[PDB]
RNA sequence: GGCGAAGAACCAUGGAUUUCCGAAUGAGAAUCUCUAACAAUUGCUUCGCGCAAUGAGGAACCCCGAGAACUGAAACAUCUCAGUAUCGGGAGGAACAGAAAACGCAAUGUGAUGUCGUUAGUAACCGCGAGUGAACGCGAUACAGCCCAAACCGAAGCCCU
RNA sequence: UGGAGCUUUACUGCAGGCUGUCGCUGAG
């Protein structure tokens, strides 16, 4: 919420994930908020997911900036468990990375481009 | 007054226990109720 | 567990009771009611009892006031103990 | 790389700057309508509550606490006192607000045991610090390499006997050199003059 | 007394709870003849009838009744 | 009057029984009563008191807090008595301390911490009055060093059964 | 060069009230 300067279309959310998982199965992700975190600080990430219901916020509040600063695209998720569910997780997720995807590399590619519009 | 009924064993083991020493006791110790007590001249607890 | 009957009480005032009015008279545990004495009694003793009447002694102990049914003998009862 | 963590860590160096000071402006009024002591679910500075021994496991409690500020709650002397005792305002305790928290955490949780603690702000007349308080009568905890120590038997109630980290520091002995000599071993054993 | 350990142990269950309300209505009897007043006893046996039922109670208790 | 050679008494160890009130815990109560009970606060949690924890005691010792006055100064206020008496909280068989952001016989030196002897009534404090009062080091006692957070890995893991 | 109670424009202080200032505390 305060580290979230734009609101993502429900639609928009369900694609980025459905493509997240084809990432994962086929490319590469990160995930949890540390590894995202070098991920776009190495400069491998290629599409950041930062969850929007993480409690406390300090947690996440970087990514948003530090993405920036690294062109690297992200985008955000109404909710925790399902972006950790999508990257294959057993547990929720406040922020998973796509590093590299595979069979998703177009599919997400507009996707940064869609959320760009979206200011 | 009234006693209940905890108040009035407790009277009833202090009137047992105002006794004499049994008059055996005395010959086996080759010769006193140190607590022996008075209704009027003591006053007993509660 | 404590037993119900501890012993009769045996006076001249238990005696008359006994005499006069089939009643017997016994040192209970002051736990006991008077149902739980009326059983007790009929029990070891093998009678039936009508009435229990029971008083907390300054002796510490219960004593229990049994009158039997007209089909009893108190005195018969008190007898053989 | 630094780590996530890092960014948690150089937020909190200034409160009152950035999102977090907007992030305060927030929080504190929930915290406002709060109780004394509350169970949270995730320490509101990860860094910091993994530094001092925090671990996501269970047996592993945090809860936040709230103090009034300012000096101590003192009466006034209600019989003979020499001018250098009539003092009433001046008069602060030596024990500081955090270890005070440490302490009301510690009896709502009568069976755990304070792991350590630190602040999450304040405002004009709060002041909010966050206890990690640890179960040492649950495995996973006994069974714990970093935390099974906190169980033995004479870890029974450590702050009370300021056996805390801040309770140390508080008694003055950070320093192993000049300056705590009346504090090392301890403040009762040195005829309590530190 | 004439109630040893080892004929406790060789009872049954149910010879040892026919034993015990046995003496304990004998017991009875004793305590009936001595609150009035009672002459024909032998004291050191109102003393023996305790023991016999603690021995008999510690018994079941050892046997699992 | 009884028990004991069916080896009692007595002693050691182990076990049985162990009323009611009592931290006292189903509710209440001057040790009793009333209609199934971990009361209350917690942790885990099959979210059910299912599994656990706390409570109170102990001669003093110990740790953490609150903290006088009589008194001395031949008055007295700082100072002194004294961080004493006393109060609140808490642990153990001992507590606390403890592996240097140390020391600073200044060095090409020492090498975690207590304690004891000494350093010394020295340095320092102080109506610079009365009084208060260390440390480093040295000689001993005993000696013992380790574990995390983070970096780089990222479920490779832990608990109950 | 005792004690206590009481008084006051005795000496020295301590509560309490009033008042300024800093924090809480922000936008034009
Ligand atoms: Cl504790
Ligand atoms: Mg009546
Ligand atoms: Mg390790
Ligand atoms: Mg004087
Ligand atoms: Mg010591
Ligand atoms: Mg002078
Ligand atoms: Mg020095
Ligand atoms: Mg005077
Ligand atoms: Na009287
Ligand atoms: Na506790
Ligand atoms: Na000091
Ligand atoms: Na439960
Ligand atoms: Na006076
Ligand atoms: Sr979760
Ligand atoms: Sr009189
Ligand atoms: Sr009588
Ligand atoms: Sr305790
Ligand atoms: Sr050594």
């Amino acid at each position: 919420p305060v580290y979230v300067d734009f609101d993502v279309p429900a639609d928009l959310e369900d694609d980025a994930l459905e493509a997240l998982e084809v990432a994962r199965d086929t490319g590469a992700v990160k995930k949890g908020t540390n590894e995202t975190t070098k991920s776009i600080e190495r400069g491998s990430a290629e599409l950041v997911f930062v969850a929007e219901d993480v409690q406390p916020e300090e947690i996440v509040m970087h990514i948003p900036e530090l993405a920036d600063e690294k062109g690297v695209p992200f985008i955000f998720v109404e909710q925790q468990d399902d972006l950790g569910h999508a990257a294959g997780l057993e547990v929720g997720s406040a922020a998973a990375a796509v590093t590299d995807a595979g069979a998703a590399a177009t599919v997400l590619e507009e996707i940064a481009d869609k959320v760009e519009e979206l200011r | 007054g009234k006693k209940s009924k905890a108040t009035k064993k407790r009277l009833a083991k202090l009137d047992n226990q105002n006794s004499r020493v049994p008059a055996w006791v005395m010959l086996k110790t080759d010769e006193r109720n140190h607590k022996r007590r008075h209704w009027r001249r003591n006053d007993t607890d509660e | 567990s404590w037993d119900v009957i501890k012993h009769p009480h045996v006076t001249e005032k238990a005696m008359n009771d006994m005499d006069f009015q089939n009643k017997l008279q016994f040192a209970v545990d002051d736990r006991a009611s008077k149902g739980e004495v009326a059983d007790a009694v009929e029990e070891q003793y093998d009678v039936t009892v009508e009435q229990v009447n029971t008083q907390n002694t300054m002796d510490g102990e219960k004593k229990a006031v049994v009158r039997l049914s007209e089909d009893d003998d108190a005195q018969e009862v008190a007898s053989r103990i | 790389a630094r780590s996530a963590y890092s960014y948690i860590r150089e937020a909190w160096k200034r409160p009152k700057e950035g999102q977090i000071a907007e992030l305060m402006w927030h929080r504190m009024q929930e915290w406002r309508n709060e109780p004394a002591v509350v169970r949270i679910e995730r320490p509101t500075r990860l860094d910091r509550a993994r530094s001092l021994g925090y671990k996501a496991k269970q047996g592993i409690i945090v809860v936040r606490v709230a103090i009034r500020k300012g000096s101590s709650r003192r009466t006034r002397f209600n019989k003979g006192r020499r001018s250098k005792r009539m003092m009433v305002n001046r008069i602060t305790r030596k024990k500081n607000i955090q270890r005070i928290a440490e302490e009301r955490a510690n009896r709502k949780f009568p069976n755990l045991r304070v792991l350590n603690s630190y602040s999450v702000g304040e405002d004009g007349r709060h002041k909010w610090h966050e206890v990690i308080l640890i179960d040492p009568d649950h495995p996973a905890i006994k069974s714990d390499d970093q935390l099974s120590w906190i169980s033995r038997t004479r870890h029974r109630l450590r702050t009370f006997r300021g056996l805390t980290s801040a309770g140390r520091r508080c008694r003055g002995l950070r320093g192993q050199g000049k300056g705590s000599e009346k504090v090392r071993p301890s403040l009762r054993v040195n005829g309590a003059k530190a | 007394t004439v109630l040893h350990v080892q004929e406790i142990r060789d009872m049954t269950p149910a010879e040892r709870e026919a034993e015990l309300d046995d003496l304990k209505t004998e017991l009875l009897n004793a305590r009936a003849v001595q609150a009035a007043g009672g002459a024909p006893e032998n004291p050191g046996r109102i003393k023996e009838l305790r023991k016999a039922i603690a021995r008999i109670k510690t018994i079941q208790g050892e046997e699992g009744d």
